[PDB]
Order: C-alpha cells, then structure tokens, then sequence
C-alpha cells in the first residue's frame, strides 16, 4: 500500500496528473485545437495568483458560494482568431514565457458556438515553486 | 348542432387525421397496446379527449366553450414493426391547455389518467414535442453547463465524482473523513448517496458542516475547486429549503434534490432557490426505472430528462451503458443530445419521434455512474465526450489502498484517455492499451486495474427501441 | 475480518434466510424476474443491498460501522405459482434506515435504484409493511373520516361529488356556474378536474372566488353543508401555498392536491398547512397507473395507498370496479381497508402480503370515480360501504335536462340504495330492482336510467393477483 | 477571419436583405429618415446594429460569441410614398436578445439610443410583431374584458364612466359627495384625475375611505356592482 | 405637466423646453444618493475626469467573458466598467452569474491596480421586486456602483432604487435610455434639460449627458447648460443656453455628468475642455476597440485624460493645442499611439437637428 | 502588440500614467494650486497604509459597500490656509521628505466652495519600493 502525499502536492487541472508534457505532446494538443477551429490563447498569473483564494468574501454577506479570487488569470495579448497556423501557437508561447519568465502559464481554447473555454494546460510553472511533486513522488 | 345526452365514439371528436400540427402545440408519441376489439383509431382517441378535454359521455358544458380550440388531437397512428397489437399514436395538444412553468401540469395532462383506462392493455410515453413557446415559460436549470464550467473554473475533460459508501450507516465524522480522503486523490466531485437525507445514524447538519471541512481542506490541498454534492431531498418543502439555506451559509458549490421521490413541485422551488442563490443543483433519478424500465408500459427515460430539464437541474444521471444499470447505447446517445444540446433533430434509430428545439434553455450535464471503474474508462470517455460527470463509488471507496489512492486511479485513467483522444486515437478500439499504458506508469491505477480486470456487466437488454 | 478489495456475490452478506423480523423492521415484498443464469437468492440479495447498504464492489468503510445493525436483508423467498421465472423475496429494512416522517425517503431507500438493475428483467414492489414504530414518526392526514364527517355535519351514507367537464376550455364564471348547478341538485362536492390548475383559459384565482360564490349560494338554497375541491397543484410549492392561503382567506372547506405529479415533498407540506388550518384536503392519484398498471413491474397501487396514508390526505382515490380505469374486485377491497381501518390481518387472496398496524393513523376516504352512472349505485354501494366518495362528473353533466337534475338523480339512487340495505335487501342481487322503483317515482332519475342502461365496462383484467 | 481593429459601415455585419424571418423573432418597423449623404441600407444597418450588439467601431469580443446568433438583422427597406427621405426599415430580434417578461427590457433594445444618431435626422417606431413564444413570457393583463364582464356581472352594452372635476383642488370628503352622486345616476364607474394621487388639497387614504362610502351606498342604491 | 395637453386637437406640437423647480418643491425630494462631491470622497478619486467603458458586444457575451473583457479593461487605467443598457438578465448571460464574476474582475483589478475600481452593474429589470433583488445582490457584494434605465424602468422605479442606494451605500449610475424618443425634435416633446432636472429630482449619482462630438446628438451650447442645471446649486437664466428660468437647487447634490457614445482619444481634449474635471469619460468601442485588447485601450484613454489634464493645468488652452498634446503623449506611449493611428480619421459632424 | 503587465505594477491616482513629474512640473501644479486660490496640504503613509485595503470589514455586517481602509493618509501639520506663496508649498514638501523619508507622500489641494479635495497627485515613495514599474517597462 502506498500513501497519496497530502504536503506539497498541489495539481493544476487538466493533464497535471500525468507525466509533464513533452514538447512533442504539446504540439499535438496544440493540431487537436486547430484541427476542431477552437480558438488559442495564453493566460498567465505571478505565483501569489495562481491559486483559488477567498480573500474578497471578507467584504461579503452570505454570497460566497462559488465565488472565489484568482479564477481569472492575465490574458497574454489576444485570443488568436482565425489562427489555423499551430507554430504560431507555439511561437508564442515561447514570447509568453520569454517576458514573463517566473510565472505560471497555461494554454486555453475557445468555441465560440458553446461559447465557453474548450481546453487548458498548465505550460510553465517559476522554478522556484516547492509545493508540487514529480509523478514518482506523488505517493510514498 | 344541440345538446344530444349519451355515449358516443371518441374518434368522432377526437381522431383528426387531417389535422395540420401548430408550431406551439405539444406532441405526444404514445406506445399503444389496445384491447381485442378496440380499433387503433378509437383507442388513440380516448387517449386523446382523456388527457385534454373529454370524458366518456357527452356534456352539455361543450357548447358553452369551443371544443375546436381546446381539445387534443390523435393526427396520426402508426403500425409498429414486428408487433400484430401495438401502435404508435400520435396526439396534438394545444397550449392553453398548460400552465406555465409547470411540468407537473404538463404531466398531470398527458399522463394522468389514461395508462389506467380499461379499454387498453398497456401504454407508454416515448416522447413529447416541447415546442419554443412553452420552453420560454420555465425558469429551467440554475446554471447549466457552460455556467458550471466557468464557475468550477474546469475545462478539457470530463468531471469526476463519487458516491461515499456504504450507502447508510456511516456517521457524519466518517463521512467527512471519507469524503476528504476521495477528494484530495483528484476527484472533483463526491456525493450523499440518494436515500442519505437525515437518518438516526447521521443528522443532515452534522454531516454538512463536517463535510464543508473535507471539502475545504481537500480544495487547500490540490488547489482545485472541490464540491460536495449535500442532500436536500426532504419531507417536506421547509425541511428541503432549510438544508440549502445552510450550504448556503456554508459557502459550499453544490447540493442534490432527487426529483422523482421529493417530486417535481419541490424540485422546481429549489432549481428557482438555486438559481437566486448561485448553487449547482445535481439531479438524481432515483425511482426512474419503476417508470421507463419496460418496453410495454410506462414513460420513457428521455422524457423524465426533458420534464427535469425544464423544471431545473445542473447534474442530471444518464446511465452508463456499460456499468451494473441497465441503459441500452442508441438510445442512451439520443438523450443525452436532448439534455445536453440547444437543437436536436428527429431520429427513429436513436428514439428521437420528434425535433426538438430548445431555444437556448442551458444544457443539463449528463451524469455516468453504477457499476463503473478504470477499465470502462475508455468507452465512457467515447460514449459522453468531454461534458458529463463520471462517478466511482465503488470504483473509489473499492480501491485497495484506500479513496484517495483511489481518486488518483480513476483521475490518471481519465486524463489518459482525454490525452489519448485529443492525440488522435480511437478510444473505442485503442481503450484496453491506453490503460495499460496508464498502468505500467501509474502504481495506484495498477492496483485498481488488477482488482477487476474480469469484471463486466452484459446482459440481455430490456428496454429495447 | 480485514478489508478484502474486490467483488464478491451479494448473497454472502444480504441473503440471510434464518434472521427472525424485528417488530420495528420495514418490511418489503418484491415480485421479482430476475435474468437467465441469476440464481434468486442472488437477485433478492441485490436487490436488498442495492437499497439499503451496499454496492457492486466490496468498500472498506464498512468497517468503521455495523453492517450487521444497518444492512437490508433477503429473508424469504417464495416462488410463483404458475411461473417459471417470478419470485416473491421479502426485505427487511432495520427502522435506523429511514428519516422519520419522510414518505421520500422510504421511497427513495426501497424503489430508488434496484428497478434498473441489469441483472434482473422486471421487478414490482407489491407490499410494505410499515410498522407502528415508523407510522408515528408521520403527521398523517390532516382530518381523516370520523373528522370530516363531524366537520361537514353528514352520517349514514356515500358523499356524492362530480367533476366539472369538459376537463379544460371553461372560463372561471361558467365554471362556477357548473359548480352552483351541480351542487344544488344534491351532490355533496364538486371539483377542479386534476389538471385544471391555471391557464390561460381560467386563472386559478379567478375560478377560486367564481366556486365560492357558487359553493355559498348552493350551501344557503338546499340547507347543507357544501364544497369543492380547489386544485392547489401547482408548478412550485409556494404557488401551492398561496392557493391554499386564498381558499382558508375564502373559508372553503376543502381543496385538492395530485399527490404523485405534485409529488410527496410537497404533499407532505399541504397536509400539513391543512393540518394547521383546518382545510380538508382531497387527494387525486393522477399518473398511478403510469406506476401500478402492469403485474411483473412497477409499484401496486396498494403501496401508493400507504404511502399516501402517511404521507396525508383525507381523500384517496381508489379506483370504481365497474367503470371506465380498471381495478379488479378483491384486490380494492384490500386496499381500500388499507386505507380506512386501523388494522388489517394479512389476506393473500386480496393482496395483502403483511399484516398492517396503523396505530390510530386516520383513516383516508376512498374516492369512487371514472365512468361510473345511477346503474353502478347499487354495486358501488355494496363495495364501498357508507364511507367513501362517489363521484359522477359525466354521470353528472351529462344528464339530459342539466346538472341539477343530474345532481337529483345521484343523489335519488344513492339513497334508494341506502335505504334498501338499510332494510335488509341484498344490493348485488336486488339492485336492479331498486333503480327501478326509483326511476318510476323520480323523473329526473328516470331520465338518467334511460340515458345509461345499456353502458357497461367489461374488459380483461390486467392486473391480476 | 480574425480580430481587425478600425471603423467599418454598419451595413457588412447588419443589412441582411435575404434574411428569413424566425417566428420567435420579434420585429420592428422603423419610420426613417437619414441624413442627406447616408444611405438607407447604412442608415437602417445602424439602427439595426446599436439596438442589439453592435458599436461603431469593430471589437475583439465578437469572436468569443457568434455574431450570426444574436445579431439584430435589417432584412427589408420600404421606400415611403410621397417622401423623397422617408423609408420604413425592417428590423429582426432573435428571442435570444430579451429578458423574459420585462417590457422595460424590450424597450431599453429596441429605442434605447437609436433615435439619438447623429446619422438620421427622425426616427419613428411604427410597429412590433411580438411573436407567441415571447408574449408566453408575461403575466400579462390582472383580468382582461372577459373576466372583468363577468366580475361585474355586466353584459350586453358599453360600460359609462366618468372623471371627477376640478381636476384637482377638491378635498376628500367632495371628492366621494361627487362619486356618490355621479355613480347613482347609472354610471358603473367614476375614476381620479390622472394626476390626482395625494396632495395637500387631499391626502389619498382620506380620498379611498369616502369614495369607498360612495361607492357602497351607490351600489345599495341602484343594485348595480359600482367602482371607481 | 406633460400628462394630456400634448394630444390636444387644438395644437399642432408642443414642447416643453424648461421647468422652474422652486426649492420648496426641491426640498420634498430625497434627492440623488450620493452626488458629486459624496462620490469622489468614496471612491478617494479626485483632480481628473474619471473614465468608463462600456462592454461589447452589447449583448451575446457570457458572464465569464463578461467579467473577463471587465477585468482587462479596469486593469488598464479606467475606474469604471458598465453593463451595457440592455443587459438585463438573459438566455446567453443570467444577472446573478454576471454580478459574482464582475465582482471577481473588480476585486482582482483593484489589487492590481492599488486604485479603487467598479462596475455599474444593471439593477433594470421587469418589476420592482427583480430590480431589488438585483440591488440587494450588489449590497451583498461590496461592490461600489449599480446602475438603471430611468425611463425605460421609470421615475416610480428609479426614486425607489435612489432611495435605496442612500440607505445602504451604493452609488447609483443613470442610463438615459429613450431619451431621444422624446427630446430629438426642435417642434414636439421634452427637452433634456428637464428630463436631466426630473432625474436629479428623482435620484442619480450618474447621468448621460452626450459628447457634443461623438456618434449621438449634442449641440455644444445647449450641453453646457444643462450639465451646469445637473451639476451646480445655482443657474442663472441664460437664454443662448437654453436655460429659459434661474434655478436654485437648495443644496441638493449634483449629479456627476457622463460623457459617452463614439468618443475616442481624440476627443480627449475636446471632452476635457467641455466637462472639466467634473465628469464621466466612456469609451466602449474606444477600449475594446483597441489593436491590442482590453488594457492597453484602456492605458491608451488613461494617458490621453491625463495628459490632457497636465497639460490644462500648465495654462495651455486644450481647445488650440489639443491635437498637439496627443501628439506628444503618442510620441512617449505605444499605447496611444496604436489608438491614435487606428482613429485619427475617424469624425462625426452631421448637421444638428435639436437647435436653440 | 504590446502585454500590459500585472506583476508589481501598481499606481497612484491622478497623474500616475504620465512619466514621473520632473521639479518644474510638479512646480507647474503648485501654481495651478495658487492661481485658483486653492488650499494647498500634505498627506503621508507608511507602505502598509498606502493602498486601499478590507482588513476591518471582518468586524462588519453587510455593510461594507464603498468602505476601505487606508483612504485616510496622515495630515502633515495643517492645510496652508490663506497661502498665496508657491514657494511655501515646496519647502514644506522639502520637511515633509525630510521628517518622513521611508513614507508615501502626496500633495493635495483642497476647494471650500465644493468643500472637496479638487487635486492630488504622488510627490514621493519609499526607494525600497518593488510594487511600481517605470513608464517604459509597463508593457513587455
Ligand atoms: O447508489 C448507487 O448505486 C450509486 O450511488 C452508484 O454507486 P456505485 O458507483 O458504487 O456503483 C448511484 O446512485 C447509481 O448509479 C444510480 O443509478 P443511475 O445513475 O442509473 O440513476
Ligand atoms: O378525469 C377523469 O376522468 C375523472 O374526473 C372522472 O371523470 P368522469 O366522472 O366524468 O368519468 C377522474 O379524474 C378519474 O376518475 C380519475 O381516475 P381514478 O379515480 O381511477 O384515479
Ligand atoms: O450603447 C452604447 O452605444 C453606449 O454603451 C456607448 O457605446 P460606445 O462607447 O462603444 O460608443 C452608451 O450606452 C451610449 O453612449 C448611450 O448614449 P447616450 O450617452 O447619449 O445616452
Ligand atoms: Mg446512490
Ligand atoms: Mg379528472
Ligand atoms: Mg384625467
Ligand atoms: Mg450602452
């Protein structure tokens, strides 16, 4: 029996409880956007944001529920309409994390017929972040 | 043309073959088994006049009113295939004859009366045309799916939940403490098992706020938004209301209502509560199968889901196809475009007798549970696409290691087959080795996909189309 | 015992034919048609897991708890005469299982999931019994018979009451006018048929106050107490509630509620406002048969009964014998004194699979309507007995010369019948000879006589015991 | 197609003259008359636009939602008979664009700003098609002519009414001397001044309690049901 | 007033141009919840014009995108965001998911930022009861600033919702929502000017008051006049103003002016001289309009008020050397630049219908 | 196109937006002051009072609509009633740094007609201060 470690084993949603993505796995989640028209696009937040906090529900009467802060990350420029061009997602992706390199990052898609995010993946996390474990790690 | 007192005909009134339907009208597609001696077209017309405007003599109140404008139409019957007694009969319903956001009326209309009359041997409700301008009169589900989503803030795959087990008998500690302990494995979603209301062994309040703690604290620990599905189905409207009002004073995403045994009247009360108060309201079908199990008699599932669409909820079950529940693949894949999509075209082989047009009422996320673990992963992921909840009871609460080694599992088989898909493989044909894949990598889905590796649920299909 | 992973069969925990019933246990009786190859001691032992502790796969968590004091249990199982494949399997459920005073709950535990299970091909709940240690954890009826008799002022026969018709297109005034004309000629009630609720044709409050002007006018021209069932059904329960609220602000007697569409969470709540406020309330059975039409699936309709019993309502419909909605002879008169007495001794010959103790619960008055006219009084009469409700809505309007008259000869018949065993005639042989002296004295009865005579509803049966 | 910064004519995204009318759709017929130098189509393609999703100059946002859905659709452009500047323009509401049961919210789209363009010199909304699927989303009227007949107990001719005058200036207990004497003389009705409400002159509760009395010996009186 | 004598068969048109309000009358009238001065003092904003922007598409947008396209325009430099007019509650978008998302955007912009942000969020609704609702939702929010439609909503409405407003803090934006139904023709109607007193009657922190130079009707003179009737407690009659008797508002509050409707950084000078620092500025299309998204239009408008301020306070005369200070505000910020050149051309000058 | 930044960008109300204010501008504001007959104060923090913030609302009902801490500064001696001297107001800048060299500092004018603050802008922060960017690297 091994035992899922509750101390510094924060995950990032969809595809973190895999092996972290390798460039060529990126790539293909990058053909599955443009393959399905879904429209790309890069958030970004500092390592203080990127996490679902309740510090505004200070202000509020007994409103909070599914309410909370850092659901909203930064957009990085704007969402790539009509982009059909998977290296231009990938290029700028390299732009994102070049000018904000001790950030968290994540690729989204958009269909605009649900209207609604489609997709997403964590991209980049700082160096500097402890409160994650390699796959190997997750459990002892 | 006067008052004449007596028994006549209903097809006299009632069969209309020519009738031209309205774009407002409600259509009804009855499965229709009459007696030795009752032909089609009367039998289509007592079910006609029974749920709309007649009885079985003539009235003199008639004259007073215009029969014309009110009474239901039997427009159309027809022969079924394989079958020397049973016939599909088709029945036009005007809409003043509704009120207004009430699927109880609807129901009380449509299926009141007529399963019971002596003249036939059995009946049963395969479908209904809601048409747009009676769907704008329903306040309809809190949120739906696109909603759901954003506030989950959850995209990319399929979301994962749990019903704790065993299903009564734990104390609301240990509710808790297993609720915590399958959260914090990677599991979106845990759940009151559907007869956990308030029982000696546990009180609703104590299990809701020991509850709200495991959520918190597995939501601190992943850092993903992590909800509870906390029983309101009740006695009574007052005790309903008081446990969503504690959620929410607690702050918590999500509770559940069982909209068949607390019934549809209370179900829409807390669908309009939920959607004042910003609570996802997850909807169990729990007495269904008394209903729409049987091919002969009664009401069919895609029916009770539109009926639950409109009268409000978020999470609606669906079925499995392949779990211990009985739901055949057709048809399954049929209702869950009715639930799920804004337009959805006629299509016999699926069970759809009618187009239906939604006019943009949110989508209900379809819910697959019973009888499901690692290994059905790959189909369900191929049956329900990215848009449903999938649940482990079982399937968690079963795992050798514990729940959150065995969240962990049916999370990691999740995102594989999501990865899978997404990468160009077809999860119908390629599922067993992507599992597989998964295992040889992951030690808690290895240990899941050991303990039952054999086990299957096929058998003979009941409610055939 | 440690903690085993994996799946085992059912009948190793839940099939337990040595365990003595407690006193204070649910009890339930399945008709079961389980799957080829399903031997029946595992199919009754799912299906006592299923609804109550268990699930497919072994769960460690039973083990922080008492599987013992919480599991339902398979105790019995009986054959079916007659069948290859049916099986009667009794459950025992303990009384820790269940939320006090929450009919939903009960429901939920015992008909929630198993109905769908793939390992079995039909199943029908045929009987509960409902222990006294669980019947008073039940408000119950608001008034019950001995009440509503000393309340109206009426002994020593039927009460007469009659459905407006057509069922929907009248107008509030026309409505009302029907209600004054009727009730006038002698019917005790009337009523809102069970989908008049609001429309676009008549709006609830409109009708409301329309009925009271005709119920008060009727009370003051004959000098008895009279009423009409105002349909408090509604969309949600705060439209219910202030439906109810307008008809106690009129000082009506009595309303109505359709206890399965509206559904038993809302129910539960009216019976209670009645309670509180001294309103009768009359309950419609409008989609039972939807439930309790078919012998191999569904839930008889003597356990819709109970539940409605407990649930609460003064009125219950149960179904005429010997008109237009089936119901076979022995199995009514078994329900019907589930209904009305405070114990009834097991009686496999009419149904009744468990002896019923209601510990002073009221009694709920059986409501005899559909399709029946003055031919069917003496039948009716002989069935029923004095405490129940005959209804004629067409054995009403449709009389020749109008509602009144029609009200006349109910009334005449119901009397003469009364009077006639009163006196010591034989009403199942006699009968004829009864309305016929009565025709020949009361024209307007003779009118009705010869409207009907020769109207009859005789088909198969297909619920059979 | 992506995201291109910049000001466009209305009429590329809103003149639609081949659009098919829905039949939840509602519909506007606008009276118009545009600037000299602006075309109908653009002039109509504007109303169309900045009454339903549409500003003037293009915006990103578009592309997260379906313009082709919401859109408010100039379909048709009327030439007006003896008017060298007048057109009726047609315009089409997707279902999609109102609140449910809220007049105010119809209105706010629909002559919310559109008559205030600088680009049209009048602007006069002529008509609506209402469709059923919309109108199902009211309360609607408390009673209408039926039920209001029957609650009367009036049949069979017009019913009389009456304002009281002086319009204002006349004290309660006047005001139910003038009701009174009025309904007993075959008036069903009598009715406040619209701009009778409460004022120095009468405070309202002191006018509803003597026109009550008036009311009620007038009906004792004739026999009649009276109201005001 | 205006109840009958419009429709008499003996005129032809009428119009009413002005209306004295005596303070014994002004004195009956709870008045505006806030006002001008009470307003900057909440939101600690004060020596410039503030600036707003509504959302686009009008209506189509989800709530999440709502709150999204809210979150990147308030972190660029504008104070405000505004649902537009027309959004209510709706198919594509509910009231009640807006209102929590907005306030996620609010609440994240501000911690950004440092500066005190809101959104006017849309209490109109189909009946008092929604429109409370909708108020009490705000309240229960800790949000600053709501919004309505006066005169679609109408007057009883609005002096509800305004007295509310006073009772628990918030401010309250006016919409003038079908204002032009009334106040368009020179021959028949109601002038602004008292649709404008009516409202600072009735209640407003907030009222539309036009551009002058945007896409919407304003003659400039007739403008500057009833923006001095909203905003001062003393207007003396000025008949080349419209301004046909003296007004004395007894020190009911001002309403705070709001300029918007097809402006753009261009029109920033033009707005600064017009206004002063006593007013609204919003550009919808003008930030969400911008090459670059929501935040750099909004740095874009941000830089332009400010500049232009600067440059007003230095003594230089904003009505000659407008173009000038743009000019080289554009030269230093890429921002403005970028909405410099994609509007430089962009006017709009049609003959004015309205006249004196 | 160019990314607005959200990392440690943080502003201070009017005049924050242009390039930092040069001795003869914030000079220029001075007189601005004098010429409109204003009344000329100062105004100071320590950084943890700088920024609006919520910590009292945890002591409040539902009432906490447009209330912040930290909207209050600390008055620097009083505000220069009657003073028709420029020169005067930036000497008193010179003590004001000098006494409080680690703190906030901002000039503000007020209008006793309006009775409201009618200018303000920031004319000092602490160098150690990390939560600013200059003009130039506003956008990456
Ligand atoms: O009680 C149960 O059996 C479950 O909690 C599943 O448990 P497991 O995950 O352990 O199997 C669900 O309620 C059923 O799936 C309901 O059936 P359906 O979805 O068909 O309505
Ligand atoms: O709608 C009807 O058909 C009735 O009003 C009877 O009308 P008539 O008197 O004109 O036949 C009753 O609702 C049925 O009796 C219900 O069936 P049950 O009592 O078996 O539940
Ligand atoms: O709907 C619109 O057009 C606006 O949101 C402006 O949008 P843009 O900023 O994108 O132009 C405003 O409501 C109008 O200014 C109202 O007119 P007014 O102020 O004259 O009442
Ligand atoms: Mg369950
Ligand atoms: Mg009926
Ligand atoms: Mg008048
Ligand atoms: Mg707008």
């Amino acid at each position: 029996m091994m035992v899922w470690t509750p101390v510094n084993n924060k995950m990032f949603e969809t595809f973190s409880y895999l092996p972290p993505l390798t460039d060529e796995q990126i790539a293909a989640q990058v053909d599955y956007i443009v393959a399905n028209g879904w429209i790309p696009c890069l958030e970004f937040a500092e390592a203080d944001k990127a996490y679902v906090s309740n510090e505004s529900a200070i202000r509020f009467g007994s409103v909070s529920c599914l309410y909370y802060d850092n659901r909203y990350w930064t957009m990085w420029k704007l969402p790539m309409f009509g982009c059909r061009d998977p290296m231009q997602v990938l290029r700028e992706i390299v732009a994102c994390t070049k000018a904000f390199p001790d950030a968290y990052v994540r690729l989204v898609a958009f269909d605009n017929q649900k209207q609604v995010q489609i997709m997403g993946f964590l991209v980049q996390r700082p160096k500097t972040a402890r409160d994650f474990q390699p796959a190997n790690k997750r459990s002892v | 043309a006067g008052f004449k007192a007596g028994v006549k005909d209903y097809r006299l009134t009632y069969y209309t073959p020519d009738y031209v339907v309205r774009d407002t009208d409600i259509l009804a597609a009855f499965r229709m088994t009459p007696q030795p001696g009752v032909p089609p077209e009367e039998c289509g017309a007592a079910v006609a006049a029974e749920s709309s405007t007649g009885t079985w003599t003539t009235v003199w109140t008639d004259g007073l009113t215009s029969l014309d404008r009110y009474k239901g139409r039997c427009y159309d019957i027809e022969p079924v295939p394989g079958e020397d007694n049973q016939y599909i009969a088709y029945v036009a319903y005007p809409i003043d004859l509704f009120e207004e956001g009430s699927v109880t009326n609807m129901f009380t209309s449509i299926v009141g009366n007529v399963f019971g009359f002596k003249a036939l041997r059995a009946l049963r409700l395969e479908d209904l045309r809601i048409p747009p301008a009676y769907v704008k009169t329903f306040v309809g589900p809190p949120h739906g799916i696109q909603v759901e989503r954003d506030k989950l803030n959850k995209y990319g795959r399929g979301l994962l939940g749990c019903t704790i087990k065993p299903k009564l008998g734990l104390s609301a500690k240990n509710y808790g403490r297993a609720v915590y302990e399958s959260l914090r494995g990677g599991l979106d979603f845990t759940k009151d098992d559907e007869n956990v209301n308030s029982q000696p062994f546990m009180r609703w309040r104590d299990r809701f706020l020991f509850v709200a703690e495991a959520i918190y604290k597995a939501q601190a620990e992943t850092g993903e938004v992590k909800g509870h599905y906390l029983n309101a189905t009740a006695g009574t409207c007052e005790e309903m209301m008081k446990r969503a009002v504690c959620a929410k004073e607690l702050g918590v995403p999500i509770i559940m209502h069982d909209y068949l045994t607390g019934g549809f009247t209370a179900n829409t009360s807390l669908a309009i509560y939920c959607r004042d108060n910003g609570l996802l309201l997850h909807i169990h079908r729990a007495m269904h199968a008394v209903i729409d199990r049987q091919r002969n008699h009664g009401i069919h599932f895609r029916v009770l889901a539109k009926a639950l669409r409109m009268s409000g909820g978020d999470h609606l079950h669906s079925g499995t196809v392949v779990g211990k529940l009985e739901g055949e693949r057709e048809v399954t894949l049929g209702f869950v475009d009715l639930m799920r999509d804004d337009y959805v075209e006629k299509d016999r082989s699926r069970g759809i007798y009618f187009t239906q047009d939604w006019c943009s009422m949110p989508g209900v996320m379809p819910v697959a549970s019973g009888g499901i673990h690692v290994w059905h992963m790959p189909a369900l992921v191929e049956i329900f696409g990215d848009d449903a909840c999938l649940q482990f009871g079982g399937g968690t609460l079963g795992h050798p290691w514990g729940n959150a080694p065995g969240a962990a599992a049916n999370r990691v088989a999740l995102e594989a087959c999501t990865q899978a898909r997404n990468e160009g493989r077809d999860l119908a044909r390629e599922g067993g080795d992507v599992i597989r894949s998964a295992c040889k990598w992951s030690p808690e889905l290895a240990a899941a996909c050991e303990v039952w590796k054999e086990i299957k649920f096929e058998f003979d299909t009941i409610d055939k189309l």
